[PDB]
RNA sequence: GCGCAAGACGGACCAGAGCGAAAGCAUUUGCCAAGAAUGUUUUCAUUAAUCAAGAACGAAAGUCGGAGGUUCGAAGACGAUCAGAUACCGUCGUAGUUCCGACCAUAAACGAUGCCGACCGGCGAUGCGGCGGCGUUAUUCCCAUGACCCGCCGGGCAGCUUCCGGGAAACCAAAGUCUUUGGGUUCCGGGGGGAGUAUGGUUGCAAAGCUGAAACUUAAAGGAAUUUGGCGAAGGGCACCACC
RNA sequence: CCCCCCCUCCCGGGAGAGCCAUAGUGGUCUGCGGAACCGGUGAGUACACCGGAAUGAUUUGGGCGUGCCCCCGCAAGACUGCUAGCCGAGUAGUGUUGGGUCGCGAAAGGCCUUGUGGUACUGCCUGAUAGGGUGCUUGCGAGUGCCCCGGGAGGUCUCGUA
């Protein structure tokens, strides 16, 4: 059965990105889902994505710019430290002027980046560039 | 198509796909009220009836079980509610 | 095509089209075809949206119109139905035609006599005319179709629905096609039409050309 | 899909979005209540309840009418049967498969379809004895089969 | 006198049909089996040999059929394909000769 | 040609059709039991997916006990073929073939492709259930009923096509979404022989099933496709160094 | 006499359940007002009565399916089955798919203006001028031909013959 929505939710994306489509579905819906794609929308990757509310389980729609070139996600739930995450970057990402890696700290869902000027580091999400 | 737009289509879009499907859940069945024609009191019942129902004060049968809707007793009158 | 107030459709244009036939389809449905498809009647035939043919016909023209040199479009004919129109839309606008045998070292093979590369190439049908499109599709070509309900649409930059196969149908659009591009070149004034004569494109079969010879001197 | 089927399967209820009491329905809690206290007297499982309701009175879901579920309504008066109506009906099912297989002795998929059973049987009992609904004691045999019927 | 009356019959396929398969459930078959035993055993039992005969040089029985049957699904060919005798009364001479005059 | 008697099997109807977990399943009728899919504004509410231990079922052939064994037919018997056949061929022919029990658990038991779940294109068909809509058929008017036709929905065997994409290519709408490498999970293999061999354990009355080596040799053994071969392969044309 | 016949062409008289229509002709739909709102009474469908309430006194016909259904009067329109003058009459008889308002269906007898213009044909056959079976043809495929009675003329219709 279904026990990882991101991951299905990165794929459908991911694919629906590679052939071309401007408008995805997505049918789950979680917290991590949506700070994800407001992460997704601060670093400007994708556009103006809705979202559907129900008293069931929502769905989301996302607008796309075509700014993306993959988009995976870590299984299963790894752990990483603040010496640890430039030998994710360095065998992970295709360059360091471009690619991010989005990862769960304490103050919440994160990227690298500000998380090194921030001086700390948990589990990682996944990844995309 | 490319810049399919899934936001708000024609209400036939809906309609032809699987109430699943659709964007906004909603079932297609309804509830629905009927009477005998030699008779006052009047009942509802729903469009798939699944059990033989009969009218109240047990004069003439009302509904069949089918496997979709219900059929009901020929020369009877009815008008879908809605709210 | 649609913003302006003059380019919408005129009163005898719509005449012209009920009479030819160019609006009954053929019996199957293709997926690129249904934005153009409003309502399927009776019979097994779809019907296309003339307002969108007079709009994607205004579009076409337009995109002819738009190069400098009259010289450098490109008209393709396939099949006997459609040979006198293409000719003497070339003789009146500019074009060059290639009717029948499209040989296919053309655009690529540039050693032949028969080379010659143009901007924008307008073809009669894709199902019925494909080769143009898989040498169009190697060089920096793009292609112009009257493409009808059944036909498949691939390597179309501007697709025509169409009812291409009456003769009168192609015919007539032709002429409707080459009124619009000398019209929005600046030789026809658009306050004046020039519509003499729309049997100028018309095809007949080979009874009816015995027939005529013997009904006139 | 299923857990015992080869195929999967598409086919159930599904509740509309509007959350809200029918306004061309004049139906009050305590006249409903009653009548689910006489339809469960008279003898009937929850799930033919719900039926009988939306069936014959018209209402749309017992939910959207009180703030609480069938079951819950019959163990507030206490009329709930000791044992869930799923589990007696499986119970019951895999009685009549083994007294079918009694007397019909070379049924090969009849045998199948009784270990079939047996195993639903085992997993609802592990489920239901892992939620605190009955003793840890109580366990299903052939011999229970005159027991709990 | 002891028969044994076969039957056969074939659907009919309709001049507007488009699908050349043109099957039949189980149950469809079932219900024009009884239908048939019922109508072929209702002609016989009530008559003698004579008359059921006489009922039998044209296609008495078979226009029955495809009276009663079409309601279910057309079918157009039935013929009674065999009639097997098991058992005779005892012999005598007055049947024999009063089914020749 | 007419009767009697025994055993076996259910053709044509039978299809790139159905059902079942697979091995498999076709005379009608009567009884019992189970189940996929469809529909649902019914109920419990996380009961979920895959699985070492362990368990059920399992074509034919094989062994132990029976009534009864038509036809076919291992081993065998007798003749022709053949330089030589104890082979192909013909006639007999035991055990077997069918039923009731008692067993081993082996096939190219192969779709030579694990299960679940999400996604990415189209076309026209068939099977089930439901649904909407012209017009015909069950004494001529209505209703739903069976059938005919036009569209829609879900699951399954699918067919055609596709520079989506993949692959060494055959080919695949999955064998795809993979160096731009991470959805969950069980079994399983590292050049080829030795060898599924010997020993040991295991089950079995019985054949064998499961588990499963070592020494030594070897630089190839293998998979896809191309170019004229070469065919007691098929289909055309020619020659008196071929024929009439 | 080419004939017992029979067939074809030309010309008339009779039934029909085709179209535009006439006399008796039955229903559906298209708009307007029930002075205006809130409940109780009695087993019956759209009924009667009251109690609230607006100007001491006077009032609105109802239904429970909250929005269209009955009972009225007005305005005329689109469609509709049978009969051949009407009652008899949709009447015996007539049907298996199942009922319904249920198809087809004469009469006997009686009573009154005393009973329709234009317009095609008709292979037996079960159910019509319809549906559903199904021919003859130059041997092969096809354009024409094929109801009852009467009069004249003729006696080998055609397109190519695997």
């Amino acid at each position: 059965v279904r026990m990882n929505v991101l991951a299905d939710a990165l794929k459908s994306i991911n694919n629906a990105e590679k052939r071309g489509k401007r408008q995805v579905l997505i049918r789950p819906c979680s917290k991590v889902i949506v700070r994800f794609l407001t992460v997704m929308m601060k670093h400007g990757y994708i556009g103006e994505f809705e979202i559907i509310d129900d008293h069931r389980a929502g769905k989301i729609v996302v607008n796309l710019t075509g700014r993306l070139n993959k988009c995976g996600v870590i299984s299963p739930r790894f752990d990483v430290q603040l010496k640890d995450l430039e030998k994710w970057q360095n065998n992970l990402l295709p360059s360091r002027q471009f690619g991010f890696i989005v990862l769960t700290t304490s103050a919440g869902i994160m990227d690298h980046e500000e998380a090194r000027r921030k001086h700390t580091g948990g589990k990682i999400l996944g990844f995309f560039f | 198509p490319l810049a399919k737009d899934l936001l708000h289509p024609s209400p036939e879009e809906e309609k032809r796909k699987h109430k699943k499907k659709r964007l906004v859940q909603s079932p297609n069945s309804y509830f629905m009220d009927v009477k005998c024609p030699g008779c006052y009191k009047i009942t509802t019942v729903f469009s798939h009836a699944q059990t033989v129902v009969l009218c109240v004060g047990c004069s003439t049968v009302l509904c069949q079980p089918t496997g979709g809707k219900a059929r009901l007793t020929e020369g009877c009158s009815f008008r879908r509610k809605q709210h | 095509s649609g913003a302006l107030d003059v380019l919408q459709m005129k009163e005898e244009d719509v005449l012209k089209f009920l009479a030819a036939g160019t609006h009954l389809g053929g019996t199957n449905l293709d997926f690129q075809m249904e934005q153009y498809i409003y309502k399927r009647k009776s019979d097994g035939i779809y019907i296309i949206n003339l307002k969108r043919t007079w709009e994607k016909l205004l579009l076409a023209a337009r995109a002819i119109v738009a190069i400098e040199n009259p010289a450098d479009v490109s008209v393709i004919s396939s099949r006997n139905t459609g040979q006198r129109a293409v000719l003497k839309f070339a003789a009146a606008t500019g074009a060059t035609p290639i009717a029948g045998r499209f040989t296919p070292g053309t655009f690529t093979n540039q050693i032949q006599t028969a080379f010659r590369e143009p901007r924008l190439l307008v073809v009669t049908d894709p199902r019925a005319d494909h080769q143009p499109l898989t040498e169009a599709s190697y060089v920096n070509l793009p292609t112009i179709a009257l493409c009808n309900t059944d036909s498949p649409l691939r390597y179309v930059d501007i697709a025509i629905p169409c009812n291409n196969k009456g003769a009168h149908s192609v015919g007539l659009m032709w002429w409707m096609l080459a009124r619009e591009v000398l019209r929005m070149r600046g030789t026809i004034s658009r306050e004046h039409p020039w519509e003499v004569m729309p049997d100028l494109y018309f095809y007949r079969d080979p009874e009816e050309i015995e027939k005529e010879e013997q009904a006139a001197a | 899909g299923r857990m015992h089927a080869p195929g999967k399967g598409l086919s159930q209820s599904a509740l509309p979005y509007r959350r809200s009491v029918p306004t061309w329905l004049k139906l009050t809690s305590d006249d409903v209540k009653e009548q689910i206290y006489k339809l469960a007297k008279k003898g009937l499982t929850p799930s033919q309840i719900g039926v009988i309701l939306r069936d014959s009175h018209g209402v749309a879901q017992v939910r959207f009418v009180t703030g609480n579920k069938i079951l819950r309504i019959l163990k507030s008066k206490g009329l709930a049967p000791d044992l869930p109506e799923d589990l007696y009906h499986l119970i019951k099912k895999a009685v009549a498969v083994r007294k079918h297989l009694e007397r019909n002795r070379k049924d090969k998929d009849a045998k199948f379809r009784l270990i079939l059973i047996e195993s639903r049987i085992h997993r609802l009992a592990r489920y239901y004895k892992t939620k605190r609904v009955l003793p840890p004691n109580w366990k299903y045999e052939s011999s229970t089969a005159s027991a709990l019927v | 006198y002891l028969l044994r009356l076969f039957c056969v019959g074939f659907t009919k396929k309709r001049n507007n049909q488009i699908r050349k398969t043109s099957y039949a459930q189980h149950q469809q078959v079932r219900q024009i089996r009884k239908k048939m035993m019922e109508i072929m055993t209702r002609e016989v039992q009530t008559n003698d040999l004579k008359e059921v005969v006489n009922k039998l040089i044209p296609d008495s029985i078979g226009k029955d059929i495809e009276k009663a049957c079409q309601s279910i699904y057309p079918l157009h060919d039935v013929f009674v394909r065999k009639v097997k005798m098991l058992k005779k009364p005892k012999f005598e001479l007055g049947k024999l000769m009063e089914l020749h005059g």
